[PDB]
């Protein structure tokens, strides 16, 4: 699944609640660096 | 593969007019094209 | 006499694609 | 390459010899930068090489294009443009013309313009152009002013919001045949005269006759009721 929102302060709230039922997770704001969103793309392809 | 896509929004508070004009201008959004 | 800036302009220029082939791969991740 | 990428690539080809600025509108999931990239591909003609391109770029997407370029087309050789300013000093050097390709971001761009005036670029890629949608913009003010053959626009979803953003892309797209917007208040009586002015220039394909082999999205509306909580602040507003 892909989940998006529409504030800053309410995808902290998500994260809060990913990290609450364990479900792990991956964030990208756009406060993300150039080279995170590479890592972090290249991450949810190739893997399960 | 399948697609499913959702969007979650409440009765009756606002988020009703947003989702108002977005179907408003998604039609217009078609006929100035095809 | 030209020889020396020549060789030295010369290592510049290996240098400088030194950079390039790293500053290039920098790209990947 | 696809029938319909093939049949854009002699539509481009076709443009380029014409010297015509337009949009390549496909539906987003068709590949609209490999069809960009086989401008390079199948490009036996050497004029495409010796001369430095510009592809213009929102931010997220300036990685793909490196992968793109690399796997498709590894006869050419691509420049990064982005982060440290060390890093982009030391860049300038290496295009101080083997530099085929640049990969730049709109952001940097719109700053750094005093170094891209300095080059003249053969062609600019603007990727997702629905960034330039608005003339009031020092981006679109600014971009402008770049010397090249063509600007080719890679936008999906195009245009679609109100008649200024219309007159702003059509006039960045051709600096000619556009003076204002009162000609876009003239222009099915006004539906047939936006459809004759753009087929000339402003591809399409739609993703039903193309994407058959995909499942269609199955969309969900979800009602939500809100909580006690909810209750009593939305009421205190
Ligand atoms: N001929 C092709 N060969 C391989 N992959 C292709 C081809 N055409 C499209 N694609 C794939 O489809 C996507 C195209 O993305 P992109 O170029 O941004 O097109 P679009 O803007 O339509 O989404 C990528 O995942 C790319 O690998």
């Amino acid at each position: 699944v892909l989940i998006y929102s529409q504030m800053t302060r309410m995808i902290d709230l998500l994260e809060e609640y990913m990290v609450y039922r364990k479900h792990t997770y991956m964030r990208l704001d756009g406060s993300s660096k150039i080279s995170e969103r590479r890592d972090m793309v290249a991450d949810f392809q190739n893997r399960n | 593969k399948q697609v499913t896509v959702y969007r979650l929004i409440c009765k009756g508070t606002i988020e009703e007019r947003i989702l108002q004009r977005a179907k408003e201008k998604s039609e217009i959004q078609r006929m100035v094209i095809s | 006499l030209t020889e020396e800036m020549l060789l030295k302009r010369e290592e510049r220029a290996r240098k400088r694609r030194l950079q390039a082939a790293r500053r290039a791969e920098e790209h990947k991740n | 390459l696809k029938g319909y990428q093939l049949k854009g690539m002699n539509w481009l080809a076709n443009l380029y010899e014409q010297g015509i600025n337009g949009i390549l509108a496909d539906e987003m999931g068709l590949g609209k930068t490999v069809q960009s990239i086989a401008l390079l591909a199948h490009l036996a003609e050497r004029e495409n090489i010796w001369g430095p391109f510009l592809i213009i770029s929102p931010a997220s997407t300036l990685n793909n294009w490196h992968q793109e370029f690399t796997r498709f087309v590894p006869k050419f050789k691509v420049l990064p443009y982005w982060g440290n300013p060390h890093d982009r000093k030391v860049i300038r050097r290496f295009w101080s013309a083997p530099f085929h390709v640049v990969i730049t971001s709109y952001q940097l761009v719109v700053q750094d313009v005093k170094y891209f005036q300095r080059v003249k670029w053969q062609y600019m890629v603007l990727d997702e152009a629905q960034a330039l949608k608005s003339s009031s913009s020092v981006r679109w003010k600014i971009l402008l002013q770049f010397q090249c053959r063509n600007r080719l626009l890679l936008t999906g979803t195009p245009i679609q919001n109100t008649m200024a953003e219309l007159w702003a892309l059509l006039h960045f797209i051709m600096p000619t045949l556009f003076d204002s917007h009162e000609e876009f208040n003239e222009w099915e009586n006004q539906l047939s005269r936006l459809h004759m002015i753009l087929k000339p220039f402003m591809l399409r394909r739609i993703k039903k006759d193309v994407e058959n082999e995909l499942s269609d999205k199955i969309e969900i509306l979800m009602y939500c009721q809100l909580t006690s909580r909810q209750k009593l602040l939305y009421q205190a507003l």
